[PDB]
Parts: C-alpha cells; sequence; structure tokens
C-alpha cells in the first residue's frame, strides 16, 4: 500500500 | 460538568485539523453531463480520502500506533467517515434548499437507487440531530479511531485514544442541547446507520469496474478494487 504509506508519513 | 481547559484544549486541537482539510466552494456550488458525471464522483471519492488521511494523521495518538493498525484504521474507516463529512457539508455548509437539487443530480446519473436511498435517509436522519461543527469533527474522530475494525492488532490502544474523545462529544451534548437528554444517544444510534455504508459501497463498486468506469491508484489501495 505504496500510495497510503506515502500520505500517511509525508511532512 | 462543563468542558475542561485540557477538553477545550483538545477539541480545539480536533477543529484546527478539520478545518485545513476542506473542499473548493467552487466544487460545491457547481455540483453536468453523463461520462463526465463519472468522472466527478471519481474525483469526489479521491479527495475525501485525502482529506481522511490528512485529517487521521493529525489524531492525537495516531502517529503512536503501530503502522500496520495505521493503515487498518484507515482502510475500515474510509467509507463511514466519508459518509459523515459529506451529512457535516450537506446539512451545515449547503442550506436546505439546495441539497435538494443535489439529491436530483446524482439519481439521474448511473447510481443505483439502493445505494441513494439510504444514503439521503441518513442525510435527513443525521440532519434532524441540529449538530454543530464540533460535534461532525468529533464524531468523524471517534468512527475513525473505531477499535473493532478488522485487522487490529492492539485493540486496546485505539480504545485509549478513543475514550476521551467520547468524553468531551458526550459534555458537548449536554452544554448545547439540555432539553433533548438523549442527543448524545441519538449521535451514537446514528453510527448504527452509517455502518450499514460498508455494505452499499462495496456493491456500488463491483458495479463500477464492470459498467467499465475508471478507479484511480488511491481508491484502488484503500478499498482494494
Ligand atoms: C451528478 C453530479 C452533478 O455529478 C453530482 C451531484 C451530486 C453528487 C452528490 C450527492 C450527494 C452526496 C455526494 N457526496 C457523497 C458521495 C456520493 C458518491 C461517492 C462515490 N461515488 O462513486 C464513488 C467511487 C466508486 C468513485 F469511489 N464514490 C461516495 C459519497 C462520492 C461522494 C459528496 O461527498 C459530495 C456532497 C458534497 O458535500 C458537495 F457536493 F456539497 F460538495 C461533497 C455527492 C454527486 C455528483
Amino acid at each position: 500500500h505504496q500510495l497510503l504509506r506515502y500520505l500517511l508519513d509525508k511532512d | 460538568m462543563e468542558l475542561t481547559p485540557d477538553q477545550q484544549t483538545l477539541l480545539h486541537f480536533i477543529m484546527d485539523s478539520y478545518n485545513k482539510q476542506r473542499m473548493p466552494q467552487e466544487i460545491t456550488n457547481k455540483i453536468f453531463s453523463a461520462e463526465e458525471n463519472f468522472l466527478i464522483l471519481t474525483e469526489m471519492a479521491t479527495n475525501h480520502v485525502q482529506v481522511l488521511v490528512e485529517f487521521t494523521k493529525k489524531l492525537p495518538g495516531f502517529q503512536t500506533l503501530d503502522h500496520e493498525d495505521q493503515i487498518a484504521l484507515l482502510k475500515g474507516s474510509a467509507v463511514e467517515a466519508m459518509f459523515l463529512r459529506s451529512a457535516e457539508i450537506f446539512n451545515k455548509k449547503l442550506p436546505s434548499g439546495h441539497s435538494d437539487l443535489l439529491e436530483a443530480r446524482i439519481r439521474n446519473s448511473g447510481i443505483s437507487d439502493e445505494y441513494i436511498t439510504p444514503m439521503f435517509s441518513f442525510y435527513k436522519s443525521i440532519g434532524e440531530l441540529k449538530m454543530t461543527q464540533e460535534e461532525y469533527a468529533l464524531l468523524t474522530a471517534i468512527v475513525i479511531l473505531s477499535p473493532d475494525r478488522q485487522y487490529i492488532k492492539d485493540r486496546e490502544a485505539v480504545e485509549k485514544l478513543q475514550e476521551p474523545l467520547l468524553d468531551v462529544l458526550q459534555k458537548l451534548c449536554k452544554i448545547h442541547q439540555p432539553e433533548n437528554p438523549q442527543h448524545f444517544a441519538c449521535l451514537l444510534g446514528r453510527l448504527t446507520e452509517l455502518r450499514t455504508f460498508n455494505h452499499h459501497h462495496a456493491e456500488m463498486l463491483m458495479s463500477w469496474r464492470v459498467n467499465d468506469h475508471k478507479f484511480t491508484p488511491l481508491l484502488c489501495e484503500i478499498w482494494d478494487v
């Protein structure tokens, strides 16, 4: 789940 | 009895997170042709999911959760958080004589009556409660921080985060509606109706892929389609 983690981890 | 200073900071934090997540006042008023309709719906849904992630991220204690549990909560609450946020707009941001136009427009499009009828029944049902924007923001955070979702390893950790939000909401219900002492019970009662949308949405999704409609990579990821 690439996009979802990106949205969760980004600053 | 009243909200303590800590509860007011917690409420104000959530409200700031909830307001920083807002869809256009251009897309709201404008809300078209037949094939362009299926494109607007795919943008609307993506926008809900983008706003839901941004909001969740900022919820107190969420970043302290196991990475897999965070994904499970997001995946498990997306539909319910989306129907709740649309109810907030439909009853509070948009007037009575405007919601009706949106109902007709969505019906005359592709989407099933099996999907539309419960959707607007929920909007009318939750609209009767005359909920404040603080009530919508807390109920959204409560829906997201549900310990009973599929794949939740640490359930008690999720319950620890949800409990203080339920406390603030219970106090806000008395302070704003002391005439109806059941206002809080009515809000929780509306979550049972909100949980049915998981089944309805899943049906709508199987019809979407066979009617050859496009899905964005984000929608595929959050709903496994
Ligand atoms: C025809 C026509 C002009 O195109 C139009 C007119 C009115 C509407 C309309 C009517 C009532 C509620 C809403 N919803 C709820 C849903 C409604 C459908 C929904 C969705 N369908 O397929 C998907 C996929 C499968 C792509 F994942 N998801 C899921 C929830 C996307 C958004 C909002 O969230 C809107 C109401 C809102 O508050 C605003 F309109 F006021 F902005 C935001 C939209 C739609 C289209």
